[PDB]
């Protein structure tokens, strides 16, 4: 049952600092009573312990001042009750806010996964040195950014930050202000005065640049770049060296999180860390100033919907007519009708999108040229703050079809948009499948929890004591290269791993034996001489250390900076918590994660990059018809470019008849063999 | 007609062109109907107490020559009242009367009877009753039983193909389920033999149990099978032809039929060769001998020469056996068909494998299979076989048993025997053999045609019947003990089985429970609920797949929307508004009849079985005045699907579109626009809304809540309405009109309003008068409003100003932003009434006196408490103050004789050490409502309760004295009327009583008759009124039955005002419910062109994100409504004439296309609706139907008529900086929701507190102690963060270690900061338990 808990409910402070607590005055001084007694003791405002107890029970106003003297630097650790990963508990610096709730940083709310629907909150008070100072030097929310699951720094500047920065960075034809000669301080006078819109196309305002390529020194620069006023506003956020509105502005999309990653790539402490919240302050600031809204006029219903539903209904009418005649079987007729309503729903979605961009116009002067659409639905879809093309497809276009009891697509589609009145049976099937979705999503939590039970019960065994034992065994690193396009590059797999040999390029020089692989060296060997995608890298699984694991052999990374030390759980708890979010929710009907039974090489073998397609570990057998077949059973079919790097490689099973076995070339999307 | 007297105050504007011909039923008729059929007297013997008394009765002992005949029963009046009984807190039950008559027969003498026995009624058990709202009063609780749903009795056809069996093939089975007793089922195995499973026991072959039915194998094959024909005369081997009985043949030789070959040797077996001998008429033919050996013999034929048993039935024939049989002189031979095409070789493996060939050994074997412990003695095998299979007591097929048994049996008459039948089970075996044969259709488990709901009537009939049998056992022992018993039904019948069965049934059951009361909505939708829990219907505690799904039978009766979104989903349901229960428990829903091409106005209720074959049109359709449909092809449904059908294919109609929704989700407008998932969430959130101070009827609505509020029984309605005389918050009286009255007793109808009273949800309830005075009241008009009700119209939440906006990041996800204006407007403020009871007494050391001292405490609490009594009513109780003083004897006497007669014990007198005081728990502070304490018999010298005991006498004397003055005054005025012309004197009679001296003498007849009569009924009403007044006062001062484990009970009501709160929570009608981030000042709220700061700020991103459509139309249409009310309010600011505003009001009513019958000014035009303008001056009551709701065309037309910009967007300025926000902004007015989620109730902060003797861990929350809990997920979260400190000292220092807490708090002084790691005492509980275990581990 622990101790010292407020058991509060989350509120969202936008203001103050990323790590700080809108701890309230009511939750305060209740758990701080010992610090108040010792405070009145050392300071001497009271006489005896009982007298201090009287001073606290009488709720004097003087107790509030010294209470603030304690609260400011006395941190509070916070966690949500359904805890999953290591960042669930974080230390903040509390400040009093009038109320019964706790104002919490929303960017941290996504880290906790907590929602504002009213889920409870467990508030504990740390005890003295090891707790306060350990959570101060370790568990702080800015001190821990990187997540040892995905490996990328986990920050969610979504919602009104994505929408607000989207409205910030964008252009418009004509409108007001044209170009501006003022450059650096154009937002204050131009924006706050009059006549200058928040965003204007074709502005000559110059932007100063900084080059960090020098050693321990920044090299300045300046030049005139065409950039919108809002982009000039966003540039004032980070004074440090940036691409200066090229990659630092873009469209105001997840690329803002990308430039946040590139900004965090250099000196991950520092004004890289601090003042980076100004993206949030301007995000909700000028997002609130924007004041996006949703209404009846916001959504657009395509007029092609009537023609598509009518044409599909006529085709299906011909299908049921052929079934009435007996020419078409019930199965092929059912799956066929499913195909026509599926492709027709896709048509309604595409026309929906067409009317989502090019139908929205703005009247200025002749108005023939119009302008980019200001619709909030399009700002959410393109920006990525929330929503998706499927949810919007249900808002305007067709809703799709599913059946919970049957498991097959129903033959009675929903032709009514949300704006239009839905049919009674349409609402019946929709609440059916929705109830099934609630049952599944409610079922996945317990199963994921049990999975974490097993995995975490296995993971307890990691001491991680010795640093480097110098083991020669390491895994050969090769890209996955599966399907038409490669799923992941080999640079991300080989990045940040000890390398026994790992010779890039045709064995010229590349890395030496005793060299660590960092982002700069691994990025240099990845960018320069990329023809070799296979490099031998030491792994955690292979370690010569008798007891525990070797940190140098496993790798260097953590929530904090690189070069991890011993005593860390590492992949034990980081992996046990990494598998929690994956199994927390199934993908679609969960048949996606299962065998799809349809693959690239299974239907028609395709190539990624243009090059010579060869068969590795196979015996080429020519036939009398001119085709080529593999004599062995398990074979390999790979596409090698001119440099020699593997583009796409798939196992070639026996029985595949190809037009050209070897010696020819292939382009993007080429099918060598086709087997049913 | 459209009188609308009670709705003239507020006429809610209705939309949609779909009329409702069938009005909303009283809708409680399932519980009210089940109750009124549960207590009834009928000659037909309907299910109930009469069915149980007739079922068990006559009660006759074995060989006792004594019988007990039933006089049935009659119910009496309870001792207490409904509201008064709920206040007293005692169970509400009426005694049972009309005991059964006895009988005596002479021993050894036939028909001899000494005398007839007719005995007076005897008290047996207590039968609780039901309130008009559908509740049950037991110990002052609500006690409502949830409706039950399970399998209806009858023959079941089940697929039952196991997915875990790996066989990949369907295994058919059928089980007959009686209403009571053992279950009988059949089981297949891959051996293709019919098996029998009874009450989970191992499955025996069909031949052993059917042999136990005393049917020989000859009757088995000759009955279940056809013997066909075989004839042999001098080995001619002639047999009949069955060309249509089989498709196939194997011909090794030619076969000639009547001089012509039907099928040549090796000829084709095709239908060309079949129909040649089939269509033509052919007789018995002669074929060679080799065809006998392949066929299987049917009947049992034995050789006529000698008596051997050879050639037994159901056996294979041998080539050498043909010579022994055919040459034995057999007259005829019967052979089995035994060819598998449409049939199968059933029962054969049962006959072969079945060990027992006889009924006796079969009964012994089934007895040994039933009882594993005792070998069968063969003596009771007949009683076990009969009572186990076919018997009157152990069958109980009831009604649906024989109804579904004959329905699936394909019989004709509905009525049948209530016990199992041999031909019936043989028919089940034959049709089941057809199921194994492949012909016939199986039945669905989830199909509600096989389901029947059970209610309080049938359930209480079952438990009460069980208790009645428990009585029949002991009474059977009493009658069997003596040979002749006179006046037997006196001490022989005991009330403990009845009172234990009904009082334990309604007292404790899974279905029976008290309700959490928030608004009348949660009370009515909690009153109507379908439950698969309890006995039957529960497959497993968790998970399950096909049981939780939704069948097409869920369309028009149960609501798929309303549902328990918590751990168990798809189980609890909610019946439709128009749904009803059939006589067998089936559920029927309305459909309008259609004859030829016109739609007749009659509507019939149809169940799933009847409506399954019929085709019914879609809910929405085009209608014409001639009755024909406008469109030729109308959307209709037949079975499990829907498609366009011709106008001649539509049998019935769906009437309203609300048949598929329930009362819970039916009040959410714009359902077709909003997504079904978020509508499900909102419908789940509607029940938790706490009632607030001021109830403002929703300006957006449906119009069903008008009937829900009046039909919920929460509001105070009026019977036989009339001209109101006196009004008050405590009481309301009405003078009844002379149109309809009873000739006797005269009088007027009086009503007692309930004051602020605690509910089970700790909320506040009360009723307030909607009428002023002198207003005519009709029958059914609501006089007063309950909690969260306004003018008989349900409002459980409050409207407020709405603007869609991000504001400075204070609104994120579902977070909510509330203005300080609503904070200053008292809105959302609610009263939470908690009850505090201090009840102990019961000490062998002497009784405990209430108050009169507080030991070891100063005068601070003595100032709040009275000297001889408890605290003042409506005081301020803060912290640990003592609300009711209570003492205890404790040590009582001792050496230094009780401290010299309590001298050193000061003024307590007990001695010292009384902990019995109430001592209000910390953290709870508020004002007290009323102290009900306790009322006992023969109690004296109690200063408490004196004021309320006097107040009840003054109340009953006041309201009874009113009727007394109406009576005596009426008859006195009749005296003043009759004395005319008999010696009248206005100046004398208008200044004196008697009436000149009792009407003087006049003409003799008027003297004695009129005067003696006036004195007769005068003293009769006076003395009778005083006698009834004393009879009522005796009931006031007699008290109730206190728990024997205490001398005196004390209970007090307390209330707290809790208003809008920063953390709090809020909910929408469309399912958005979130916490409030911070309450912002008015100056920081953006304002419009008129400078009106916005009250609420929500997140527009949740509309696309969470797929909530109805919020846009909600806020915009609400902005139109408050635009009407704002313009009319401006007219009142200008003090315009009635007519000038009357035109705009009428236009406001009739604008649009039809969609209502309402017409303004229709009645006198100068009152009613004219004042209703001043009623709606704040807002316009606009309603939309569920699926028939308003369209954006009429919404933008009305909002455009309200002078507001048609787009629904107004240019807005910042309240902070004053600058304008770019682009227009969507604003509006929507209906919001205040819940019980406030963080004063949710949030409790704690540091150190009480622990437990087990492991030294504290109990948990709600105890004002503990740190809540950080579980194993937090253990792995600290192992995840890599902190050894927080985890290690976590599990140890706080609970399992006292050293960590002592050394920790000691280190707080001077701040040593060290925490002792310690040795865990919980680990010493593990070492402890292991030490109790036989392997004890000790440290070295």
């Amino acid at each position: 049952r622990v101790d010292y808990s407020g058991r509060s409910v989350i509120t969202v402070g936008p203001y103050l600092r990323l790590h700080q607590c809108g701890l309230p005055k009511k939750m305060a001084l209740e758990l701080f009573k010992p610090f108040i007694y010792g405070k009145l003791e050392l300071r001497g405002l009271a006489t005896t312990i009982k007298a201090a107890k009287k001073m606290v029970e009488r709720e004097e106003a003087v107790v509030w001042d010294i209470l603030d003297e304690v609260i400011r630097e006395h941190p509070v650790l916070l966690n949500r009750a359904p805890t999953l990963h290591r960042l669930g508990i974080q230390a903040f610096e509390p400040v009093l806010i009038e109320g019964k709730a706790i104002q919490l940083h929303p960017l941290v709310c996504a880290a906790y996964n907590a929602d504002f629907d009213g889920d409870q909150m467990a508030v504990h008070v740390p005890l003295t040195l090891e707790a306060q100072l350990e959570a101060r030097a370790l568990m702080m929310s800015t001190n821990n950014i990187l997540s040892p699951a995905n490996g990328e720094p986990i920050i969610v500047p979504s919602q009104d930050v994505v929408l607000g920065l989207y409205y910030m960075t964008r252009d418009c034809v004509n409108a007001k202000g044209e170009g501006m000669v003022l450059t650096g301080p154009k937002e204050a006078e131009r924006l706050y005065r009059s006549g200058l819109a928040s965003l204007h196309a074709r502005v000559k305002v110059r932007i100063t640049e900084y080059e960090k390529d020098a050693n321990g020194e920044l090299v300045a620069k300046t030049s005139l770049k065409d950039t919108t006023v809002g982009r000039a506003i966003l540039w004032m956020i980070v004074p440090k060296g940036l691409p200066y509105s090229i990659v630092n502005q873009a469209l105001g999309k997840k690329a803002i999180s990308k430039m946040l990653n590139t900004c965090y790539r250099i000196l991950g402490l520092k004004p890289t860390v601090i003042f980076a919240d100004q993206i949030m302050y301007t995000g909700f600031a000028y997002a609130a100033r924007s004041g996006a809204s949703v209404g009846i006029d916001d959504m657009v219903i395509p007029e092609k919907k009537h023609e598509i539903i009518s044409e599909a209904e006529a085709e299906v009418a011909e299908i049921q007519e052929q079934f009435q005649s007996g020419l078409v079987t019930a199965g092929e007729r059912y799956n066929k009708v499913i195909d026509i309503w599926a492709a027709a729903n896709d048509r309604v979605s595409k026309a929906m999108m067409d009317n989502l961009q090019t139908e929205t116009v703005i009247n200025r002067d002749g108005q023939e040229e119009k302008q980019v659409s200001f619709n909030s639905i399009y700002m959410m879809a393109d920006s990525g703050a929330r929503g998706s093309a499927a949810q919007i497809r249900q808002l305007a276009g067709m809703r799709g079809l599913m059946a919970k009891p049957d498991g097959s697509i129903i033959e009675t589609p929903i032709t009514a948009n949300f704006r239009e009145g839905l049919n009674v049976l349409q609402y019946f099937i929709s609440t059916h499948g929705a109830r099934k979705g609630l049952a599944d999503t409610a079922l996945k939590t317990a199963n994921s929890g049990y999975l974490t039970r097993r995995l975490v019960d296995v993971a307890q065994d990691l001491v991680v004591t010795e640093d480097d034992c110098g083991t020669h065994e390491g895994i050969m690193m090769t890209p996955v290269i599966e399907g038409g396009d490669v799923k992941e590059p080999l640079r991300d797999r080989v990045l940040g791993r000890v390398t026994a040999e790992d010779v890039l390029k045709p064995g010229t020089a590349d890395i030496l034996v005793p060299r660590n692989t960092l982002l700069h060296e691994q990025w240099c060997d990845l960018l320069e001489e990329n023809s070799v995608d296979a490099v031998k890298v030491r792994s955690v699984v292979s370690c010569d250390t008798d007891f525990g694991v070797c940190a140098h052999c496993y790798g260097r990374d953590l929530a904090r900076g690189h070069i991890i030390n011993k005593g860390e759980a590492i992949g034990v708890i980081a992996a046990q918590s990494i598998g929690e979010p994956g199994t927390q929710l199934t993908m679609r009907t969960f048949h996606i994660g299962g065998a799809a039974s349809r693959a690239a090489a299974e239907s028609s073998i395709q190539v990624k990059n243009k090059g010579s397609i060869k068969l590795s570990n196979v015996k080429s057998v020519v036939n009398s018809s001119g085709k080529l077949v593999i004599t062995s059973r398990n074979t390999e079919l790979k596409l090698i470019d001119e440099f020699g790097r593997t583009k796409e490689s798939y196992k070639v099973p026996y029985g595949a008849v190809l037009a050209k076995g070897d010696g020819e070339q292939v382009a993007g999307g080429e099918t060598v063999a086709n087997w049913d | 007609m459209v009188y609308s007297y009670t709705e003239k105050k507020r006429i809610r504007k209705d939309f949609g062109k779909r009329p409702q011909v069938l009005d909303v039923p009283y809708l409680l008729s399932i519980q009210l109907d089940s109750f009124q059929k549960f207590i009834e007297q009928d000659p037909e013997g309907q299910y109930g107490l009469e069915a149980a008394f007739r079922s068990v009765f006559p009660i006759q002992s074995y060989s006792g020559n004594s019988e007990l005949q039933y006089v049935s029963y009659r119910l009496g009046e309870p001792v207490f009242d409904v509201q008064e009984c709920q206040i007293r807190g005692v169970t509400y039950s009426a005694p049972l009367r009309v005991k059964l008559r006895l009988v005596i027969y002479e021993r050894e003498a036939p028909e001899g009877t000494v005398k007839d026995i007719k005995e007076q009624e005897v008290y047996m058990g207590e039968i609780p009753l039901m309130t008009d709202n559908g509740t049950f009063v037991i110990n002052g609780t609500e006690r409502v039983i949830v409706s039950q749903l399970h399998r209806s009795p009858g023959v079941f056809f089940d697929s039952d193909k196991g997915k875990t069996h790996s066989s990949g093939k369907v295994l058919y089975n059928a089980r007959i389920i009686p209403y009571r007793g053992s279950w009988l089922d059949f089981e297949f195995d891959p051996k293709d033999n019919l098996f029998v499973r009874i009450d989970r026991r191992r499955k025996l072959p069909a031949t052993i149990i059917l042999r136990a039915l005393n049917y020989t194998t000859e009757q088995i094959l000759d009955l279940f099978f056809e013997k066909v024909i075989f004839e042999i005369r001098d080995n001619k081997l002639q047999m009949e032809l069955v060309p249509e009985r089989l498709r196939g043949e194997t011909a090794s030789f030619d076969i000639e039929a009547n001089g012509k070959v039907y099928v040549e040797k090796g000829r084709r077996i095709t239908a060309r060769h079949i129909r040649q001998l089939e269509k033509d008429d052919v007789k018995l033919i002669e074929v060679p001998v080799e065809y006998i050996a392949g066929k299987v013999v049917a009947k049992d034929y034995i050789d006529e020469s000698t008596g051997e048993l050879i050639c037994a039935a159901n056996m294979e024939l041998s080539l050498d056996l043909l010579a022994k049989l055919s040459q034995s002189g057999h007259k005829r031979i019967e052979t089995l068909f035994t060819n598998d095409l449409d049939h199968g070789p059933y029962i054969s493996e049962t006959l072969r494998v079945d060990p027992t060939n006889d009924r006796l050994s079969a009964l012994v074997e089934i007895y040994r299979m039933m009882r594993p412990g005792e070998p069968p003695t063969r003596e009771a095998a007949e009683s076990l076989f009969e009572n186990l299979f076919f018997s009157e007591d152990r069958y109980d097929l009831s009604a649906v048993g024989r109804m579904k048994f004959n329905r699936s049996l394909l019989r004709e008459e509905i009525e049948g025997s209530g016990i199992l039948s041999k031909d019936d089970i043989i028919d089940v075996m034959k049709k089941l053999i057809d199921i194994r044969n492949g012909k016939g259709e199986v039945d669905d488990i989830d199909h509600l045609g096989n389901r029947r709901i059970r209610s309080v009537g049938e359930m209480a009939e079952n438990q009460f019947r069980v208790g009645l049998v428990r009585v029949e056992r002991a009474v059977k022992e009493r009658l069997s003990l003596g040979d002749l018993d006179t006046l037997m039904p006196q001490d022989m019948i005991n009330a403990k089985p009845i009172s234990a069965a009904v009082k334990e049934f309604f007292g404790s059951s899974q279905l029976s429970q008290f309700m959490d009361q928030n608004n009348p909505l949660s009370e009515i939708t909690h009153k109507r609920r379908i439950s698969a829990l309890g006995p039957g219907g529960l497959t497993r505690e968790r998970a399950g797949f096909e049981v939780r799904d939704v069948h097409p039978t869920h369309y028009g009766r149960v609501c798929p929307i309303e549902t328990p979104e918590g751990p168990n989903i798809g189980l609890i349901n909610s019946l439709s508004v128009y749904a009803q229960t059939n006589e067998y428990g089936f559920l029927e829903t309305p459909y309008r009849k259609v004859t030829d091409g016109v739609v007749t106005d009659e509507i019939h209720y149809l169940s799933a079985i009847e409506e399954g074959n019929y085709v019914i049109a879609q809910a929405n359709s085009n209608l014409d005045e001639e009755g024909h449909f406008v469109e030729d092809l109308v959307t209709c449904r037949s079975k499990g699907e829907s498609s366009l059908f011709s106008r001649d294919q539509v049998d019935y109609m769906d009437v309203s579109t609300q048949q598929v929704v329930s009362v819970g989700a039916s009040l959410i407008p714009f359902l077709e626009h909003d997504d079904a998932n978020r509508a499900l969430m909102g419908a789940n959130m509607q029940r938790q809304a706490v009632p607030t101070l001021r109830a403002d009827k929703p300006l957006v609505g449906t119009g069903m809540e008008r009937a829900v509020a009046v039909d919920s029984g929460v509001t105070a309605v009026a019977k036989r309405g009339g001209v109101v005389q006196y009004v008050d918050a405590s009481r309301i009286v009405i003078k009844v009109n002379e149109d309809e009255m009873y000739p006797g007793e005269a009088g007027i109808d009086i009503y007692n309003l309930t004051k602020y009273t605690r509910s089970n949800q700790n909320t506040c309830i009360n009723q307030m008068p909607c009428v002023s005075l002198g207003e005519p009241v009709e029958r059914g008009d609501v006089l007063a409003d309950g909690p969260s009700t306004d003018l008989g119209e349900l409002a459980l939440g409050q409207n407020m100003r709405v603007a869609f906006m991000p504001w400075n990041g204070y609104n994120f996800e579902d977070s909510i932003l509330v203005s300080e204006r609503v904070v200053q407007e008292d809105r959302f403020t609610t009263i939470h009434i908690q009850e505090l009871a201090c009840v102990s007494r019961d000490t062998k050391l002497g009784p405990e006196e209430i108050t009169a001292d507080i030991p070891n405490v100063g005068e601070a609490a003595l100032s709040k408490l009275d000297e001889s009594g408890i605290v003042y009513i409506g005081a301020e109780v803060t912290g640990g103050d003592i609300l009711v003083g209570k003492v205890t004897p404790k040590g009582e006497t001792q050496l230094t004789p009780e401290e010299k007669l309590l001298r050193a014990i000061f003024g307590e007198k007990a001695s010292d050490v009384k902990d019995s005081s109430l001592r209000v728990p910390n953290g709870v502070s508020g004002t007290v409502i009323d102290v009900q304490v306790f009322t006992r018999d023969g109690v004296e010298k109690d200063k408490r309760a004196l004021e309320i005991e006097e107040m009840q006498l003054k109340q009953a004397k006041k309201d009874l004295s009113e009727e007394l003055q109406i009576l005596e005054a009426g008859l006195f005025s009749r005296i003043r009327a009759v004395l005319v012309a008999g010696g009248v004197e206005a100046e004398k009679l208008d200044k004196l009583p008697r009436d000149r001296w009792l009407e003087l003498g006049l003409t003799d007849e008027e003297k004695q008759n009129q005067l003696e009569q006036l004195a007769e009924q005068y003293d009769e009403l006076k003395h009778e009124f005083e006698k009834k007044l004393e009879a009522k006062r005796r009931k006031i001062t007699q008290g109730d039955d206190l728990a024997p484990g205490v001398l005196k009970i004390v209970k007090v009501y307390l209330a707290v005002k809790r208003r809008i709160q920063p953390g709090d929570k809020m909910a929408g009608r469309h399912g958005n419910k979130g916490v409030i981030s911070k309450i912002n000042p008015i100056e920081d709220m953006p304002y419009d062109e008129n400078g009106t700061p916005v009250d609420i700020v929500l997140n527009p991103l949740g509309v696309p994100s969470r797929m909530n459509i109805g919020q846009i139309l909600e806020t915009h249409l609400g902005m139109a409504a408050k635009g009407i009310g704002d313009k009319i309010n401006a007219m009142l600011k200008q003090q315009q004439e009635v007519a000038k505003l009357r035109e705009f009001i009428q236009r406001a009513y009739d604008l649009g296309a039809d969609v209502r019958q309402k017409v303004d000014l229709s009645t006198f035009s100068d009152e009613e609706v004219m004042r209703l303008a001043e009623n709606l001056r704040k807002g316009m009551p606009i309603a939309t139907p569920v699926f028939d709701g308003a369209k954006e065309a009429e919404i933008k037309e009305l909002l455009k008529l309200g002078d507001l910009p048609t787009s629904g967007q107004i240019r807005l300025y910042d309240g902070r900086t004053g600058e304008q926000f770019e682009r227009p902004v969507t604003v509006g007015y929507m209906y919001m929701l205040k819940l019980n989620h406030l963080v004063d109730d949710k949030m409790h902060a704690r540091s150190t507190g009480s622990y437990s003797l087990v492991t030294q861990q504290p109990l948990g929350g709600k105890a004002q102690f503990g740190g809540q809990r950080f579980g194993e997920m937090e253990v792995w979260a600290l192992e995840a963060y890599g902190a050894a400190y927080t985890l290690q000292e976590m599990l140890t220092v706080k609970s399992d270690d006292v050293n960590g807490r002592t050394k920790m708090y000691k280190n707080i002084v001077d701040g040593n900061h060290q925490m002792e790691p310690g040795m865990p005492e919980s680990f010493n509980v593990l070492l402890k338990e292991i030490r109790s275990l036989g392997i004890n581990i000790e440290l070295e």
